[PDB]
């Protein structure tokens, strides 16, 4: 699994790879490792995934029983601590989950924290999760700046899934794509790393340890 | 409940035996190898089916329960006496003696007699059944007082049944067989009949007999039952 | 615990009426030291004086309560008052602060008023204590579990005539020693006999220990009360 | 006085009865079911003009699909809505849709039987019946449009419209008559506001009233002071000219 | 233990247990709360009956839930402290959990249902109190006050009083405050909290108490040299014709 | 020490069609090296046009599918008699499964039917609860021999366009419901070739909006 | 013997009478009738239903139990759906443990044991409703009366509610026919239909007025209400 | 956690075309002590069910309790006991699988294997088997522990698939248990010569043997074994 979200100039860009596995056996190619929590929310996946699908799913419904009782949007802030206490609750009953809750509200401004089953909860501007997060930050940190435009910034959070969907062997598929902004999420589509790796090694002269 | 008038009576056990006497009438019969169970079933109307609203209820295999009053009370009463029965034989491995079996439901009763926060059981239970060492029947007040009988009756009909059950007593003091008291329970129950006239009624006969039925308990039924339904009814002419 | 069409606590009023009989105590506090005072029930000659405390009672080392009501109760009560004091101890190594452990008694007895259908504690207490932050204090507490400060103070028997002549000769600038004769003049004035002799009284002071910068709970014994009624010009 | 679940002669729960006369004490609600929609309205009823009107909340949203409207003793209504809001968030986690309308309505009765103590069955948390009824109103993809009324008995009815709290009997007479099939919402809206002004003690504005509706379009949506306002105008010009 | 139902129902609809908390309310000294357009002030009676008190060390009527909210109250003394305990433990939790201090909506609703829990569980009575609740949400200059009673119930007000006498204040406050042109400044809004107090304390001396919440945390208690500055000139300024 | 869990093989496949949904299994049970029966279902109709199959350890199978058809009964009582869709069903089983995280159905657990358009409709779940829709799905024993030959045959992947470079892709067309029984009937000829725990028979659900259809073909019994 | 003997369930009247339980009683004879009868091959039962309003929805009184057993109900309602779902267990238990479908003779023993312990308890009420409960299992067709006292009776017919003392002398006069009426649904269904006529005071009795339900041989327990009862008016 | 002690072996059965045949042999072996030489691994239930069970001895006559308080507890107000609410074979069944299950679940077995065997009320042949995990199947020939490695294979040349059944005779099937019991007592270290043997036949009703002995064993091939490769004499 590679998993990506980071915050820029103009919001913040989340990127999953979509492979699922048991053992080397590969169960899955089209899993999808994003929930979309609610319009102005995002969740990702890695580690287990039965343990993030539930406890990520049943933190949209604990969001949804916000808005109801204080009738205000829950603040990026408070929907990572619901996840991250509970979680906590459970700690060496063996949960297994890296998490990125990622979105905007008025009084935040974008932001994203990363949340995992050993009870960590953090707030930064860059994050990769998953088997494959070391590959995707070797190209993330070596080309991200600030002030990168929107589709130049959705390009480098699809092309670091790629390079993890490359060398870890647990991450592959297809990359799946949103943006964050001001208004909400955007879903920016599917992409099957069958026709995306040709089409970015023709376009961009990259991967040249690829012969033919 | 838990109240002790001045004179040392409990009211509210009193006041459940005015339930109980308000009941239709019911009857045991103890012979010389088993015993014998009959009912009065009052037909409220032609609606009711026939031999389809079984009165008298089987406790483990070898035991046999009758009760007037209010009918629920019985099965409540029922429902413990097989759980206290189920508890003897798991540890003990035999089946439940019937003297045992009868202070069981009798310490259960006197509970119900001992605090503010309950009421006393509004019947009163004839049962009984084949053990290791001979026939027991029994007679179980709401107060939780019971003893052992020859013949017992309770109910709306009681008293002419008690005075049937005093005459047989007297006409048969060296036994009385299964078959015999069979017919005889059938005999009592149309003679107590005639206070409740106004109703038809339905009989309903079960015996626990050693030679008879093996010590079991078994209903009466088909010809068994049929001729002791003609011995009553040509012998209440 | 119910309520009355008045808005009052049947069981609390009583337990305040069953108050009004019991004897008198009374707490002055002064600006080096607090006093309590405080007439025992008409006893008997035969009464063992040398090891009775039937009013007075230490709660720690620099707190205590004078009763008013059901001794039986206030056992009960300065039992668990004198272990929360402990309790606090433990956890934060210092000594519990007055209000902290009148406002926990005050609790517990509000607790009797608004559940478990139990009968409040007939008791009233007057607590005086010195802590490091509001130096000498003086609390009274009810069978409601209204707590209130004081700088003079009565409960039990005649307070309406106690706290009347408290209040005419009390001044802020007063020393312990004054104090002391204020509380025993009092008493004097609203008892229901003869004379008040120190088979009759329990007297205690909290004062700023002798000389050091330590604060010292002088429980009087029986001749020193005695001691104390000739000084002041009783007898 | 002896016990809270004792039966009268008649056969009538005690407590239960006096609690439907509680509810005659509070402030008019109406509900009116279209195939449009559902409108929800009541009577704020300011205890003084130095209530800040706006605070009274008296319609409330269960989710998209649900709001209600209550009248009597309204706090008592508090976690009658958390276990709505409850049930029907639930449920859409196990189900993955939404609590059909009835589903909502009968969870929340169940909730008004729990008083008691245990009651020789289960376990009842609980010393009294809820002092307030209420108006559960929403869509779903089975029975559309629905209106139901939640009584503290643990009875709940489906309406065409309906009236509860003070000036209920007035008004329940009066939706009798100009109730029918082919209501659109805009007329709703305008019989909910008319009924609503002639029952109600002080002069019906923007500020004593509110109104809601819920469409399978755009969900539950209580009206803001603006556009009631426009409505309030629309109603006296519509009957001016009657 | 002990779970014997208290608070039920009447014949004509009411609550009787709840009805006498009020009651209780009722008799419990005066409590005032007047927003302004940038503070909120709260003003409370002290009784005359005993007057040898310790003002140093004596709970006053105004308690901070936190350090932008606090709480006055009217009804039986002991009760009060019950609800103030819950209502701080309840914005340390909010903190905590949702990383940011609490509404005063919110810690109304939150005291308002506690109020309620106690009209309908056996063998526990409603509290005889009621309550003013005061502040500013965090990151916010619009000023709140809110009020609940024993039933449950709770709202909002431009002004509001409870307690003893309570009728004559709120219909002092009727007349005096305008929702147009609410007091300027605290200066101007404390004057307007103490005439109302006037209206029924009947001297004015250490027997009034004012306390000011302004936004972002910032609230002052006032000393006896400041009210007095305000009662005397209320009464010099009100008199001739 | 004692053990809790055991295997008794089997394998499932599920295919959805346009209008139309497979399950199939075959019919054998075994334990080691035994053979347990040879016919012995474990695709069930469980009301509401909705197949399953819980397929690994037996016991815990059985044990979920019991617990499912009795969700199905009480979701009629609860919420008036109302159609369970494909959807909600996978979503309730989730919790069923998950509710054990902590000593897990050995199952790997798939469902089939139709959508609320009336598409077909499969779903697969992990032992502790993890599901996705699918357009096909096998598992159990021969799952690594079945899926790549489907991965190949029904979604058409790696076959090109003949001549077009390796660039135009076999369109992905809608198979026809006897195109997928031939698909599976092979499928299963392969599976009982090459693995010992496959074999004996084959039990094939079928599902339209006429309801659910059954067809059985017999295996090699070695 | 009134006055101070019926304050909780829990005493004895001096007569021997349990008057909490007779108030319970009393809530039915207050309920809307209900009509209930069986044949050979099928058991049915007919309920008038009663609306609160013009406006309102007619109340059900029919609940399934399961594909084999349901009830119809008479007195407090939400009573009957605690005492339903009960049932609806013991179904359940029965099929899940032992694979077999529950006797209608245990579920009236059942239903009778548990309205028992509600006549015994102190600071509980008894049930205040009335149930009939149909049933085919492997005895053929049955037809039980439930009363809050804890009283359940096997009948081939009955009606219980307002004015229910009508249909009652009709089914006991019909008795012949009807219990004959074998293999054919539509026919029992009227005599159903015709039997609830003669408890009517109130009116015609429309299509909303109107519920029936029907269980045997090879039909599975089914509610039939509104335009599916319109065959029958 | 825990450990079978005083255990028992294979249970061997299949069906045939009236009913079913099941056997055990009569020993309860103490690890590789035969210790116990009398022990009656066939259980009766009713006159259609008998219930065969393997493993742990102690844990079996839990079981044997069970189902006798099973028999009282379904003849309790039940006029139908002897007729249409007899316990069934499969009635039987369901209750010791959801037994078996449950003590799985709960991490702590009944350490046996159960085959129940007998005719539906119908005349169906039913056979099904349970064990210590509550795994269940079902199977024209069902063995437990050595039976399911050798009796299987020679009762399936009898009956191999579904279709045989009604072409297997009383006789054809019995000789085939009874030849399978001789093949476990010529390999089973943990068997004995002794066995019981029970029939339950649609039309006979339920036949019980005991005291049965495997016959007609071949060891006189014996005397010509020497050694074990080069000796001779
Ligand atoms: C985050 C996410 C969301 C959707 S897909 C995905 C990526 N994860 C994945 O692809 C992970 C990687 C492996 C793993 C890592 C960490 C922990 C567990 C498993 N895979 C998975 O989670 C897969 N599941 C599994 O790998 C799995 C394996 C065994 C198991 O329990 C069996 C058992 C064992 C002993 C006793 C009783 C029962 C449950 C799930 C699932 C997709 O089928
Ligand atoms: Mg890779
Ligand atoms: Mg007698
Ligand atoms: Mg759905
Ligand atoms: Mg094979």
């Amino acid at each position: 699994t590679t998993t990506l979200a980071f915050r820029f100039q103009g919001g913040i860009i989340v990127a999953v790879d979509s492979r699922a596995t048991a053992g080397n056996w590969v169960a899955s190619q089209t899993v999808k490792k994003v929930i979309e929590i609610n319009p102005f929310l995002l969740g990702t996946m890695a580690g287990g995934a039965a343990d993030c699908q539930f406890w990520e799913t049943w933190l949209g419904s604990q969001c949804r029983l916000h808005e109801l009782r204080e009738k205000e949007r829950i603040s990026v802030a408070a929907a990572s601590k619901i996840l991250s206490n509970l979680v906590y609750q459970y700690k060496g009953a063996g949960l297994s989950m890296g998490t990125m809750i990622c979105g905007y509200t008025r009084k935040e401004g974008p932001t994203i924290y990363y949340v995992d089953s050993d009870g960590t909860r953090l707030k930064g501007d860059i994050f990769c999760v998953g088997s494959g997060q070391t590959f995707a930050y070797g190209v993330l940190d070596s080309n991200y700046k600030w002030d990168l435009s929107v589709e130049d910034a959705l390009y480098l959070g699809k092309r670091s899934i790629l390079a993890a969907a490359h060398r870890d062997a647990y991450s592959g598929g297809s990359v799946n794509l949103y943006h964050v902004t001001e208004d909400g999420w955007i879903y920016h589509g599917n992409h099957d790393v069958g026709e995306l790796f040709w089409k970015v090694k023709e376009e961009e002269g990259s991967f040249n340890n690829v012969i033919g | 409940n838990s109240v002790f008038s001045p004179d040392g009576r409990n009211f509210q056990v009193e006041y459940a035996v005015k339930a109980v006497e308000n009941g239709t009438t019911s009857i045991g019969i103890k012979c010389n190898d088993g015993v014998v169970f009959a009912v009065e079933k009052l037909i409220t109307s032609k609606l009711l089916v026939p031999q389809k609203n079984v009165k008298i209820q089987v406790v483990d295999r070898h035991i046999g329960c009758v009760y007037s009053g209010l009918i629920p009370d019985g099965r409540h009463l029922v429902n413990r006496g097989r759980e206290e029965a189920a508890s003897f034989k798991k540890l003990y491995k035999t089946p439940i003696p019937i003297p045992a079996f009868a202070d069981r439901l009798g310490q259960y009763v006197q509970a119900h007699t001992l605090y503010n926060s309950v009421r006393p059981f509004g019947v009163s239970t004839i049962f009984g059944g084949v053990d290791k060492n001979g026939a027991h029947l029994y007679m179980l007040e709401p107060s939780g007082s019971y003893w052992g009988y020859k013949g017992a009756a309770t109910g709306k009909g009681r008293q002419s049944a008690k005075a049937e059950l005093e005459k047989l007593v007297d006409h048969h003091p060296e036994g009385l067989s299964a078959r015999e008291a069979v017919k005889q329970a059938a005999k009592i129950i149309y003679l107590a009949h005639e206070d409740n006239k106004e109703k038809d009624f339905e009989l309903e006969i079960s015996w626990c007999s050693l030679s008879e039925t093996n010590g079991l308990h078994k209903f009466v039924k088909g010809d068994l039952l049929q001729e002791a339904i003609d011995f009553a009814q040509k012998e209440i002419n | 615990t119910i309520f009355s069409p008045e808005g009052r606590l049947y069981q609390v009023e009583y337990a305040l009426e069953s108050i009004s009989h019991a004897g008198t105590a009374i707490g002055i506090m002064a600006s080096d030291g607090i006093v309590l005072a405080a007439e025992r029930k008409v006893t008997s000659t035969l009464l063992e004086q040398d090891t009775s405390t039937e009013k007075l009672y230490k709660l720690n080392d620099k707190i205590a309560v004078a009763v008013a009501g059901l001794t039986a109760d206030a056992e009960i009560l300065i039992n668990t008052a004198r272990i929360h004091a402990q309790n606090y101890l433990k956890t934060y190594n210092e000594d519990i602060p007055v209000e902290i452990l009148v406002r926990r008694l005050s609790d517990i007895k509000q607790g009797y008023t608004q559940h478990g259908g139990l009968r409040p504690f007939g008791v009233s207490f007057i607590y005086a204590g010195y802590d490091d932050r509001y130096g000498y204090q003086l609390y009274t507490s009810n069978p409601s579990g209204n707590y209130t400060g004081w700088k003079a103070i009565s409960v039990g028997a005649n307070t309406s005539a106690a706290q009347t002549l408290l209040q005419m000769d009390y001044k802020d600038d007063m020393k312990v020693d004054d104090a002391i004769e204020l509380a025993l003049k009092t008493l004097s004035k609203t008892t229901d006999s003869s004379a008040l002799t120190y088979d009759r009284l329990e007297f205690a002071t909290i004062r700023k220990g002798a000389n050091d910068g330590e604060v010292y709970q002088k429980i009087f014994k029986p001749q020193e009360i005695k001691d104390i009624l000739v000084k002041t010009g009783i007898t | 006085d002896r016990g809270v679940s004792t039966f009268s002669p008649e056969g009538r729960l005690f407590q239960v009865e006096y609690s439907l006369e509680a509810i005659k004490l509070g402030s008019t609600a109406i509900g009116i079911a279209t195939k449009e929609g559902v409108v929800l309205g009541v009577e704020k009823r300011a205890t003084s003009p130095l209530l800040e009107s706006d605070s009274i909340e008296k319609i409330v949203e269960i989710d998209r699909h649900i709001g209600c409207a209550m009248s009597g003793l309204t706090a008592d209504a508090r976690s009658m809505i958390e276990h709505a809001r409850t049930a029907a968030v639930t449920h859409n986690l196990y189900y993955d849709e939404d609590i059909n309308v009835e589903s909502l309505t009968q969870s929340v009765c169940d909730l008004a039987l729990r008083f008691g103590e245990g009651a020789s069955g289960e376990e009842r948390l609980m010393s009294r019946p809820f002092g307030v009824a209420l108006l559960i109103a929403g869509h779903d993809a089975d029975d559309g449009y629905q209106l139901f009324h939640a009584e503290p008995s643990g009875t709940f009815y489906r309406y065409n419209a309906k009236a509860i709290g003070s000036g209920s009997e007035g008004a329940q007479a009066e939706l009798l008559n100009e109730w029918h099939s082919s209501l659109t919402l805009k007329e709703a809206e305008l019989l909910v506001l008319k009924i609503l002004k002639q029952v109600m003690e002080e002069k019906l504005d923007e500020n004593n009233a509110q109104l809601s509706c819920i469409t399978k379009q755009d969900g539950f949506k209580i009206y803001d002071n603006e556009k009631t306002a426009e409505l309030i105008k629309e109603l006296k010009e519509k009957e001016a000219a009657e | 233990g002990y779970d014997r139902a208290l608070s039920i129902f009447s014949p004509d609809g009411h609550i009787f247990q709840v009805e006498y908390a009020l009651e209780a309310v009722k008799r419990g000294t005066c409590a005032v709360g007047v927003k302004g357009k940038n503070c909120v002030v709260l003003g409370c009676e002290r009784r005359s009956t005993l007057k040898l008190q310790d003002t140093r060390i004596t709970p006053s009527k105004v308690s901070k839930i936190d350090s932008h909210v606090v709480l006055s109250f009217s009804g039986l003394n002991a009760d009060s402290r019950i609800l103030i305990e819950k209502a701080r433990v309840e914005a340390q939790s909010h903190r905590l959990t949702l990383e940011d201090p609490v509404t005063v909506e919110y810690l109304t609703r939150y005291v308002a249902g506690v109020q309620q829990r106690y009209t309908q569980s056996g063998g526990v009575r409603p509290f005889g109190v009621s309550t003013l609740i005061a502040g500013f949400d965090p990151r916010d200059d619009e000023p709140k006050l809110y009020q609940t009673e024993p039933s449950g119930i709770y709202s909002s007000w431009s002004a509001q009083t409870i307690g003893r006498n309570s009728k004559t204040v709120r219909e002092f406050l009727e007349k005096n405050y305008d929702r147009k042109e609410p007091p300027a400044t605290v200066e101007e809004c404390v004057k307007l909290t103490v005439r109302s107090l006037l209206e029924v304390v009947q001297t004015g001396a250490k027997n009034i108490e004012i306390t000011v919440v302004k936004p972002d945390s910032d609230i002052v208690a006032l000393s006896s040299e400041e009210i007095n500055q305000y009662v005397t000139q209320i009464e010099q300024e009100k008199q001739e014709q | 020490q004692f053990n809790p869990y055991g295997d008794n093989g089997g394998t499932i496949l599920g295919i959805a069609g346009e209008d139309f949904a497979v399950l199939a299994g075959d019919t054998r049970n075994i334990t080691d090296y035994s053979i347990n029966s040879r016919y012995e279902p474990k695709v069930f109709d469980c009301g509401d046009n909705i197949v399953m199959s819980a397929n690994g350890f037996a016991a815990d199978g059985d044990a979920l599918v019991k617990r499912f058809k009795n969700s199905v009964k009480w979701y009629h009582f609860d919420h008036n008699d109302k159609k369970l869709s494909i959807n909600s069903a996978a979503r309730n089983i989730q919790h069923l499964l998950y509710g054990k995280r902590f000593f897990p159905y050995y199952v790997h657990t798939i469902i089939a039917g139709l959508d609320e358009d009336g598409k077909g409709a499969v779903y697969s779940f992990d032992p502790v609860g993890s599901y996705e829709r699918e357009q096909c799905r096998a598992g159990g024993a021969a799952a690594s021999l079945i899926m790549p030959f489907l991965d190949n045959q029904v979604n058409f992947k790696n076959q090109y366009e003949p001549g077009t470079n390796g660039k135009v892709k076999k369109p992905l067309k809608y198979l026809s419901v006897e195109e997928v029984i031939k698909l599976v009937r092979d499928s299963f000829t392969s599976a009982t070739e090459r693995h010992i725990q496959v074999g004996d028979g084959l039990e094939i659900l079928i599902v339209t909006k006429d309801g659910v259809r059954k067809e059985f073909y017999e295996l090699k019994r070695d | 013997f009134r006055n101070n003997y019926d304050g909780d369930t829990v005493t004895f009247s001096p007569t021997g009478r349990l008057f909490q339980v007779e108030y319970a009683l009393e809530a039915i004879k207050q309920g809307s009738v209900t009509v209930g009868l069986r044949s050979n091959t099928h058991a049915v039962l007919v309920a008038l239903k009663r609306n609160a309003d013009e406006l309102s929805s007619y109340q059900k009184k029919i609940i399934k139990c399961d594909e084999h057993m349901g009830l119809s109900l008479a007195g407090l309602a939400p009573d009957a759906r605690v005492l339903s779902n009960y049932l609806r267990q013991q179904c359940n238990y029965s099929s899940l443990v032992f694979n077999r479908k529950l006797a209608v003779e245990r579920a009236g023993h059942l239903l009778c044991d548990k309205a028992q312990k509600n006549t015994q308890s102190y600071g509980g009420r008894p049930y205040g409703v009335g149930l009939l409960i149909i049933g085919y299992d492997k005895s053929g067709a049955h037809l039980l009366e439930f009363q809050p006292s804890g009283n359940v009776t096997e009948l081939y017919g009955t009606a219980i509610g307002a004015r229910s003392q009508g249909a009652k002398t009709y089914l006991e006069r019909t008795l012949d026919t009807f219990i004959k009426i074998d293999g054919n649904p539509d026919e029992l269904i009227k005599a159903g239909v015709e039997a609830i006529s003669q408890s009517l005071r109130d009116e015609s009795l429309t299509v909303d007025n109107l519920s029936i339900a029907i269980v045997g041989k090879d039909t599975p327990f089914t509610i039939y209400d509104g335009e599916a009862v319109a065959k029958y008016i | 956690t825990q450990q079978p002690i005083v255990t028992g072996t294979s249970v061997i059965s299949m069906k045939y075309d009236n009913g079913v045949i099941i056997a055990a042999d009569n020993l309860g072996s103490y690890g590789s002590l035969l210790r116990f030489n009398g022990v009656e691994r066939l259980i009766p239930v009713g006159d259609n069910t008998v219930v065969g069970i393997s493993g742990d001895i102690s844990d079996m006559q839990h079981i044997e309790r069970l189902l006798k308080d099973l028999v009282t507890e379904n003849a309790y107000d039940n006029p139908l006991a002897d007729a249409e609410e007899a316990l069934e074979p499969s009635y039987i069944f369901e209750y010791l699988a959801t037994v078996m299950y449950q003590r799985r679940s709960k991490m702590n077995p009944l350490w046996n294997a159960i085959i129940v065997a007998g005719v539906q009320s119908n005349g169906d042949q039913f056979l099904r088997y349970v064990n210590l995990l509550g795994v269940t199947y079902s199977s024209p020939t069902l063995a437990t522990g050595f039976g399911a490695h050798m009796a299987n294979p020679l009762l399936r040349k009898v009956v191999d698939r579904e279709s045989d059944i009604p072409k297997t005779t009383v006789q054809v099937a019995e000789e085939a248990i009874v030849n399978a019991m001789r093949v476990l007592y010529y390999r089973d270290a943990r068997s004995s010569r002794n066995f019981s043997l029970a029939i339950i036949d649609k039309n006979t009703g339920l036949t019980f043997k005991k005291n049965l002995q495997v016959e007609n064993m071949k060891w006189d091939f014996a005397k010509d074994i020497k050694g074990y490769g080069t000796q001779k004499i």
